[PDB]
C-alpha cells in the first residue's frame, strides 16, 4: 500500500481501525463517535507518513501541527496526545536521528539495563532519549551480541543475525536509511547437489520439493481438522507428524497396488472359469462329431428314423457350435481387459532412496530456519508468527551487521566485560551485581530504580543459574523459561583469494548421505562482494559438530565443495572462522522456537514485568521493578533483529510510562 | 476441509498407525504380505489358464458343419411330417430345433403343424411323454 495508509501499514498498523494499544491510552476517542475516530486514526497515519519520510531528523509536536490541515489541525490537545504516545512507543523517532532540541538538562529517574545487544541497545536509546539515566552492562568485549561480525583485512562475514528479511513493514527498513547498511537482494534459486557431486536434475528437484511442500499442508491438517495434538500425554512435534504422514503416504500406495492386482485376479479367474466350461464343450463336441459321422455313414436308402438321426445330432451340433463360438467371444474380451489393467499398473513405491535423501535437505533446510530438530517444535504452533512476514525480497547486510549495533550504542553509557551475576530488586528499588570477566574477583555494585533484563533464554534456562534473582522469579515465569524452545545453529566461514563458484548465484545445496546428517554442511552463501563462502550446520547436527576441531570441519567443507566444483578449482582457504553458539556462555545457543508444549502465548509470559512484595507488611502495592526484553519476549516477531529492536522500544515504552508518567492518558 | 490433492489422510487409518509404538511397522508388513501372497496367487492361476488353453488349442475346426442354404418350402412331404413327430418326441415345444431339423420349414408352419395334424399324430401323447423326461 501508499499515500497515509501505507505509514499505518508500514508501522505494522491497521490503517482503518483502532488497535488495543490505543484503546488503552484514548478511551475516550474509541469509546466515542465514529467521526472522531476517523480524525483520530488520520492524525495517527498522518505523523507516521511524515516522521517515515524523513526519519534522519526528530519529528516534534510543532513540526507535525506545522503540517496539518483543518479539520485535523483544528483540534490541539488532539494532536498533542497522539504525537506524544507516537513518541513514547518508539513509533517515530527511534533509532539514530538528528535531535532538533539539544537534551534536556539534567535527568529523571535511574535504570540498569542488562546486556547491550540490540533489544538493549534499542531500549536505552529510548530511555536516554526520554531523559532518563541509562547504564548498559556487557558482559562481552563488544555490542551487538547475536549480532557478530567477522572482520580481517577486507573480509567481512557475520557470524550471528546476517539477512534483513523484507522491508514491508520492517522497522529495519526505517533503521537502514539512518545508517548505512548495504543491503543488497538476495536471488531465490538455490541448486542442490547430490553425495555424489551433482546437480539433481529439474525433473527431482521439482518432484521432491513439491511433495515437501504438499507434506507440510498435510501436517496442518492433521492438526487443525484431525485434531491430532496429543499422543499418549505428550505434544505431538512437527517432526512426529511428517513420519505419520509419510507413513500414511507409504500406506496407501502399498493399499493401492494391493487392490490393483485384487482385480487382476477377480478377472484372471472369471477367465479360468470360462476357459473350464469351454474345455468341456469342445469335448461334447468332439464326441458328438463321431456319433453324427457314423450317423452319416450308415448309406442309404434309410427308414425314417435313421433319416432324423441324422438331422437330430446335425442339429445338436451346431447348436454346440453356437455356443463354443459365443464363449470364444467373451473369452477374447476378458483377454485384453487383462492386457489392459496389467500394462498401467499403480507406482511402485512412495519415495525411493535418491528421493527420501533430498526431501530430507528440504527439512534440514527447515530444521535451520527453525534452529531446532523438528521433533522439538510444537505442531500446533510452530508457525504461529507466519501471519506477521515483511513483504519484499531477503537482504544481506553487505558492510556486515555490527555497524547497527556499533551505530546505535553511539553515546551510551556501556560497561563493557562487565558480567551481571545477581540481580536484587526490593519495593524501594535494585541493586545489580557484576564482576570483571578479566578478573572475576573484581565486584560492581550497581543501583537502580528499575533493571530492564535482556539476557538470551539460554542464559535464562541455565542450570544451575549464571544469574541469581533476589528474590527468585516467581514460578509463572520460571515454567515459562522451561517450556520455550532455545535453539541452534552455527556457521561456518570459507574466505578465499579467487571466486570458484557461480557468481550469480547466492545460494547452492548440499544433500547429506543419511537422515541423521541433513544439517550437516548442507547449505552455502554467496553473499559478499570479497571472495567469501558461508556454510550452514543446522539440525541434530549443530550440537554435535560444535565437538568438533575447526580444521576437520573446513576438511569436510573442502571435501564437499571440491565434490561439486572440481577437486582443483577449489584452493586452501586464506582465513577461516567457526561459530559455537551453544557452547558461548553469553548466549547458551541461537534463538528461540516454539517448542512442542510451549505456545505463543509463553513469550507473553516472557514479557509480563516482575512487581516485588511490599517492605513494611501492609505498606501499598508497589511498582513493578524488574522488566525483559529481547527475541525471546515479542510473540509476533520471534528470534529475529527487528523483533529484539521493538520488544527494546517496547520496554522502554512501559518503564516511561512507570517512571516519568503519562501526560498523554486524558 | 480436505487434505492436500494427492495425500491421503483418514481419522480411523491416523488412530492405527498410532495405537503403539510399531503399529506404524506393523501394519506396513501385513500389507507387504498381503501384497506378496496374491502376486504368488496370481501366477497359480495364470499358469492354471496357461495349461488350459493349451487343451483348447485348435479350436473346433476339424468339428465344424458346412453351411445348409435351403428354400423354405410350404408342402408337408410325408417324410418332413415323419421327422417332425419325431423332433417333438425329443424336443418338447423347442420351435426352433424342431424347424431346424426338419430343414425347410419356419417357426411358425411349425406352429400351425401342431395345430393341424393335432388330431392325427396325437401330440398330445407325444408332448406328454416329452414331458416324463
Ligand atoms: C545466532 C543467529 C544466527 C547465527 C543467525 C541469525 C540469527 C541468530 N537471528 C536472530 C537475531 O540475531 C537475534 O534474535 C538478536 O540479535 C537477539 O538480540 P537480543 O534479544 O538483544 O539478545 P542478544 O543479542 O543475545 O544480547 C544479549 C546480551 O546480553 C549479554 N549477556 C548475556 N549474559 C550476560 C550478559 N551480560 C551481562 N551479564 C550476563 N550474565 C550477552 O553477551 C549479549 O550481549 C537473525 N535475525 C535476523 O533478523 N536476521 C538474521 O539473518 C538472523 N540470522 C537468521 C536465523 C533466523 O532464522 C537468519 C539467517 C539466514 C537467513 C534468514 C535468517
Amino acid at each position: 500500500p501508499s499515500g497515509v495508509e501505507g505509514a499505518a501499514f508500514q508501522s505494522r498498523l491497521p490503517h482503518d481501525r483502532m488497535t488495543s494499544q490505543e484503546a488503552a491510552c484514548f478511551p475516550d476517542i474509541i469509546s466515542g463517535p465514529q467521526q472522531t475516530q476517523k480524525v483520530f486514526l488520520f492524525i495517527r497515519n498522518r505523523t507516521l507518513q511524515l516522521w517515515l519520510d524523513n526519519p534522519k531528523i526528530q519529528l516534534t509536536f510543532e513540526a507535525t501541527l506545522q503540517q496539518l490541515e483543518a479539520p485535523y489541525n483544528s483540534d490541539t490537545v488532539l494532536v498533542h496526545r497522539v504525537h506524544s504516545y507516537l513518541e513514547r512507543h518508539g513509533l517515530i523517532n527511534f533509532g539514530i536521528y538528528k535531535r532538533i532540541k539539544p537534551l534536556p538538562t539534567k535527568k529523571t529517574g535511574k535504570v540498569i539495563i542488562i546486556g547491550s545487544g540490540v533489544s538493549g541497545l534499542a531500549a536505552a536509546r529510548q530511555l536516554q532519549s526520554f531523559g532518563m539515566d541509562v547504564t548498559l552492562l556487557e558482559a562481552r568485549d563488544r555490542v551487538g551480541g547475536r549480532v557478530a561480525t567477522f572482520r580481517k583485512g577486507n573480509y567481512v562475514a557475520d557470524l550471528g543475525a546476517m539477512v534483513v528479511t523484507g522491508l514491508g513493514g520492517n522497522p529495519m527498513a526505517v533503521v537502514s536509511k539512518q545508517v548505512n547498511m548495504e543491503l543488497a537482494k538476495i536471488k531465490q534459486k538455490c541448486p542442490l547437489y547430490e553425495a555424489n557431486g551433482q546437480a539433481v536434475p529439474k525433473e527431482k528437484d521439482e518432484m521432491v520439493e513439491q511433495e515437501f511442500n504438499r507434506l507440510l499442508e498435510a501436517t496442518s491438517y492433521l492438526s487443525h481438522q484431525l485434531d491430532f495434538n496429543v499422543l499418549n500425554n505428550k505434544p505431538v512435534s512437527l517432526g512426529q507428524a511428517l513420519e505419520v504422514v509419510i507413513q500414511l503416504q507409504e500406506k496407501h500406495v502399498k493399499d493401492e497396488q494391493i487392490e490393483h492386482w485384487k482385480k487382476i485376479v477377480k478377472t484372471q479367474e472369471e477367465l479360468k472359469e470360462l476357459l473350464n466350461k469351454m474345455v468341456n464343450l469342445k469335448e461334447k463336441i468332439k464326441e458328438l462329431h463321431q456319433q453324427y459321422k457314423e450317423a452319416s455313414e450308415v448309406k442309404p436308402p434309410r427308414d425314417i428314423t435313421a433319416e432324423f438321426l441324422v438331422k437330430s445330432k446335425h442339429r445338436d451340433l451346431t447348436a454346440l457350435c453356437k455356443e463354443y463360438d459365443e464363449l470364444a467371444e467373451t473369452q477374447g474380451k476378458l483377454e485384453e481387459k487383462l492386457q489392459e489393467l496389467e500394462a498401467n499398473p499403480p507406482s511402485d513405491v512412495y519415495l525411493s532412496s535418491r528421493d527420501r535423501q533430498i526431501l530430507d535437505w528440504h527439512f534440514a533446510n527447515l530444521e535451520f530456519a527453525n534452529a531446532t530438530p523438528l521433533s522439538t517444535l510444537s505442531l500446533k504452533h510452530w508457525d504461529q508468527d507466519d501471519d506477521f512476514e515483511f513483504t519484499g525480497s531477503h537482504l544481506t547486510v553487505r558492510n556486515g551487521y555490527s555497524c547497527v549495533p556499533v551505530a546505535l550504542a553511539e553515546g551510551l553509557d556501556i560497561k563493557l566485560n562487565t558480567a551481571v551475576r545477581q540481580v536484587r530488586y526490593t519495593a524501594s528499588g535494585c541493586e545489580v551485581i557484576a564482576v570483571n570477566t578479566r578478573s572475576t574477583s573484581q565486584t560492581f555494585i550497581y543501583k537502580c530504580d528499575a533493571v530492564l533484563c535482556t539476557l538470551p533464554l539460554g542464559v535464562l534456562k541455565q542450570q544451575p543459574p549464571a544469574v541469581q534473582f533476589v528474590p527468585p522469579l516467581p514460578e509463572w515465569k520460571t515454567s515459562a523459561v522451561q517450556r520455550m524452545g532455545f535453539g541452534n545453529l552455527n556457521k561456518v566461514v570459507l574466505c578465499f583469494d579467487r571466486v570458484f563458484w557461480d557468481p550469480s548465484v547466492n545460494l547452492f545445496g548440499h544433500v547429506g548421505s543419511t537422515t541423521a546428517s541433513r544439517g550437516e554442511l548442507f547449505l552455502f552463501w554467496n553473499l559478499y562482494k570479497a571472495p567469501i563462502l558461508l556454510a550452514l550446520v543446522a539440525g541434530e547436527a549443530a550440537g554435535i559438530m560444535e565437538n568438533i576441531s575447526d580444521d576437520v570441519i573446513v576438511g569436510r567443507c573442502l571435501a564437499i565443495l571440491k565434490g561439486i566444483f572440481g577437486s582443483s578449482a577449489v584452493p586452501q582457504p586464506k582465513e577461516t572462522v567457526v561459530s559455537r553458539w551453544r557452547a558461548d556462555p553469553w548466549a547458551r545457543g541461537s534463538y528461540s522456537y516454539v517448542a512442542a508444549g510451549s505456545s505463543g502465548n509463553d513469550y507473553d509470559l516472557m514479557a509480563q514485568p516482575i512487581t516485588p512484595g511490599p517492605s513494611i507488611p501492609g505498606a501499598p502495592q508497589p511498582i513493578p521493578r524488574l522488566f525483559f526484553a529481547g527475541e525471546h519476549t515479542i510473540r509476533n516477531y520471534p528470534a529475529t533483529v527487528h523483533g529484539a529492536l521493538l520488544s527494546g522500544l517496547r520496554e522502554a515504552g512501559r518503564i516511561a510510562d512507570q517512571f516519568l508518567g503519562a501526560m498523554y492518558t486524558l | 476441509r480436505k487434505p492436500p490433492k494427492g495425500m491421503f489422510l483418514s481419522q480411523e487409518d491416523v488412530e492405527a498407525v498410532s495405537a503403539n509404538a510399531t503399529a506404524a511397522t506393523t501394519v506396513l508388513r501385513q500389507l507387504d504380505m498381503e501384497l506378496v501372497s496374491v502376486k504368488r496367487q496370481i501366477q497359480n492361476i495364470k499358469q492354471t489358464n496357461s495349461a488350459l488353453k493349451e487343451k483348447l488349442d485348435g479350436g473346433i475346426e476339424p468339428y465344424r458343419l458346412p453351411e445348409v442354404i435351403q428354400k423354405c418350402n410350404a408342402r408337408w412331404t410325408t417324410e418332413e411330417q415323419l421327422l417332425a413327430v419325431q423332433a417333438i418326441r425329443k424336443y418338447g415345444r423347442d420351435f426352433q430345433a424342431i424347424s431346424d431339423v426338419i430343414g425347410n420349414k419356419s417357426v411358425v408352419q411349425v406352429k400351425n403343424f401342431f395345430v393341424n395334424y393335432r388330431r392325427r399324430f396325437n401330440i398330445d401323447e407325444v408332448l406328454q411323454e416329452w414331458e416324463a423326461e
